[PDB]
């Protein structure tokens, strides 16, 4: 019989300090181990747990996951979700001669911010660089931001910085183009931004 | 601080039909020593495990994938006839023993296969400086790093303030985007921000620096275009700090 790994859900994304639970499932029930692993963007895995065929679940800090190896299934439960939690999690079983990986759970813990302040500023122009731009930043974790419809305009997703001295921190995301008919008062229309949005005066 | 899982080279670009051999040295007592490739469409995949100088285990892969493991548990992969889609990750682990032990795992060797070297280019790379009305309403001023027009996506992006490298108040994107989204060949760009105090922007004598390493091409390289060779580099912009 052929083993088969599935992983629901494919992505997750949710406010911090709430559990999480992730689910794991196999088709042959004769695995040696299960492992559970977190991958960073631009990096390998990290061991989490592993549960032996005879085990029914391990724990390491806030980290606990179940095996029922006759049901074909593992689930971990992450406690009280930090924002560092954010990673994608991986199931794998050994079988008798055989690795196998599910394809990923890829979770994204958002900060609660305490007091957001949305604005859209213009970046100074760099004597370096042709293009300008545009800085929409200290929106809540609900904003959602989109692509532009104009296929020459660059838009990130909201990025999270920690200013950790100063107990403080902030979503943001950037837009750019070198065309002549932009500017940041229109940069991000395609968005759902907040009506209260900080639009400038340049 | 003990050595994790290294692995050698971390960054190779080839084009079709080429050949690579990569290696990997296990965690110092650990014996098992296993490769796996990972993609963007198949995730992570087995290609086979070696113990004590033999192969143990092995996946699906065609002949053109082998493997070895020398006495000191050492382990060198090789792919023969390289192809598109061979362009992956090719992450090594090592354990005591992957029947009952963890899998530790190294960070990887990435390599890109393409059809041809004239598709390289190294980033340019931009810092814009804070607008002034962020400045007097948060009290904060948000500098912005550009690294864009290159191919493959081998890069590296840090910041450095006084020559210190920071992490406090900084965000890079996970993933670079598609210039041109279509196309298998699309050069990327990839932005990053560096959050400081408006006190700290407003002392000219700080100095911030926006540093990418892009990994290219060999010496070894044949290079007949006009521009500069896109051999392995830093890419860097800077900005200090102003009081008005």
């Amino acid at each position: 019989m052929k083993q088969e790994v599935t992983q629901i859900p494919a992505a997750l994304s949710v406010p911090e300090g709430e559990n999480l639970v992730l689910n794991c499932s196999f088709t042959d029930s004769a695995i040696y181990n299960l492992q559970w692993f977190r991958q960073d963007p631009g990096k390998g895995l990290t061991s989490l747990l592993l549960i032996q065929s005879s085990q029914r679940e391990q724990t390491s800090g806030r980290l606990n996951a179940s095996l029922d190896k006759s049901s074909g299934r593992s689930t971990l439960y992450i406690a009280a979700s930090q924002p560092g939690d954010s990673a994608t999690y991986l199931c794998a079983v050994t079988n008798f001669n055989k690795f196998y990986f599910g394809s990923g759970t890829k979770l994204n813990v958002k900060p609660n911010i305490q007091n957001p302040d949305p604005a859209v500023y213009q970046l100074r122009d760099s004597k370096s660089s042709d293009k300008s731009v545009c800085l929409f930043t200290d929106f809540d974790s609900q904003t959602n931001v989109s692509q532009s419809k104009d296929s020459d305009v660059y838009i990130t997703d909201k990025c999270v910085l920690d200013m950790r001295s100063m107990d403080f921190k902030s979503n943001s995301a950037v837009a750019w183009s070198n065309k002549s008919d932009f500017a940041c008062a229109n940069a991000f229309n395609n968005s759902i931004i907040p009506e209260d949005t900080f639009f400038p005066s340049p | 601080m003990k050595a994790g899982v290294t692995q050698t080279p971390r960054y190779l670009i080839k084009t079709r039909g080429q050949q690579v051999t990569l290696s990997c040295s296990p965690i110092s007592g650990h014996r098992s020593v296993s490769w796996y490739q990972q993609t963007p469409g198949q995730g992570l995949q087995f290609l086979f495990e070696y113990f004590s100088e033999t192969q143990r285990n092995k996946g699906n892969f065609p002949g053109r994938f082998s493997g070895r493991q020398f006495s000191n548990s050492r382990s060198e992969m090789n792919v023969s006839t390289l192809e598109l889609g061979d362009s992956a990750l090719y992450l090594c682990a090592s354990s005591f023993d992957s029947g009952n032990s963890p899998l530790h795992f190294g960070n990887g060797t990435r390599l890109t296969v393409t059809e041809d070297l004239n598709k390289v280019f190294p980033p340019e790379v931009a810092v814009f400086e804070p607008s002034e009305a962020e400045i007097s309403h948060t009290q904060k001023a948000t500098l912005v790093c550009l690294a864009t027009g290159f191919f493959p996506d081998h890069v590296e992006l840090s910041w450095w303030v006084n020559g210190k490298e920071v992490h406090s108040g900084v965000c890079t994107d996970p993933q670079p985007l598609k210039e041109q989204p279509a196309l298998n060949d699309s050069r990327y760009s990839l932005s990053s921000r560096l959050r400081v105090s408006a006190t700290f922007w407003q002392n000219p004598r700080n100095h911030f620096r926006c540093q990418v390493q892009f990994y290219g091409l060999s010496e070894n390289d044949e290079w007949t275009q006009d521009r500069a060779k896109p051999v392995t580099q830093i890419v860097s912009a800077e900005a200090w700090g102003r009081a008005d």
